[PDB]
């Protein structure tokens, strides 16, 4: 079954993207390289976030 | 919804974030310097892949019209690819999910999430003592 894959990671995607509206959620530990974390990262991470989502939700449909 | 609000003011500031050069448009080495910048090592396969998902026409950039169609976003229809996603694991398609298996899958295939992420997650669904996780639940918690 390949929808496994593209599965787990729309759970993964929508979550995160609902996480980061949490400013306190350990979804903002995985930034490693960022010594502490500014206003404008979170920013441009949740931009991400969302890009990344969008792209799970196409990737899912394609294997629903 | 509502007419967006002083938001306007905020994406168009995140917009300038990764409009590095002012030329009103986004592209993939813009969004590339600011993944790279995050410690993130993207491929120009993956890059493309998201600026394609918010490009509306095909300039293969993103303008801020496009940028704010994107910040702006399904009522019950992105909740039920969701709620499918999840029935996947389902075994018996019960509706629900053991924590182990749940606790499996987020960390060990597919976008490979921490264990302490994992952790706010079964957290966020009280679950009845020791039992197995309701994740329609989970998918209106996540949605509203
Ligand atoms: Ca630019
Ligand atoms: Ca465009």
């Amino acid at each position: 079954n390949r929808q496994i894959p593209a599965a787990a990671s729309l759970i993964q995607t929508a979550w995160r993207c609902y996480a980061a509206e949490n400013p306190d959620s350990s979804t903002w530990k995985i930034y490693i390289r960022i010594s502490q974390l500014r206003e404008h990262h979170r920013a441009t991470i949740k931009v991400i976030r969302r890009m990344q989502y969008f792209v799970a939700k196409k990737k899912f449909q394609q294997a629903r | 919804d509502q007419l967006t609000e002083e938001q306007i003011a905020e994406f168009k500031e995140a917009f300038s974030l990764f409009d590095k050069d002012g030329d009103g448009t986004i592209t993939t080495k813009e969004l590339g310097t600011v993944m790279r910048s995050l410690g993130q090592n993207p491929t120009e396969a993956e890059l493309q892949d998201m600026i394609n998902e918010v490009d509306a026409d095909g300039n293969g950039t993103i303008d801020f019209p496009e940028f704010l169609t994107m910040m702006a976003r399904k009522d019950t229809d992105s909740e039920e690819e969701i709620r499918e996603a999840f029935r996947v694991f389902d075994k018996d398609g019960n509706g629900y999910i053991s924590a182990a298996e749940l606790r499996h899958v987020m960390t060990n295939l597919g976008e490979k999430l921490t264990d302490e992420e994992v952790d706010e997650m079964i957290r966020e669904a009280d679950i009845d003592g020791d039992g197995p996780v309701n994740y329609e639940e989970f998918v209106q918690m996540m949605t509203a």
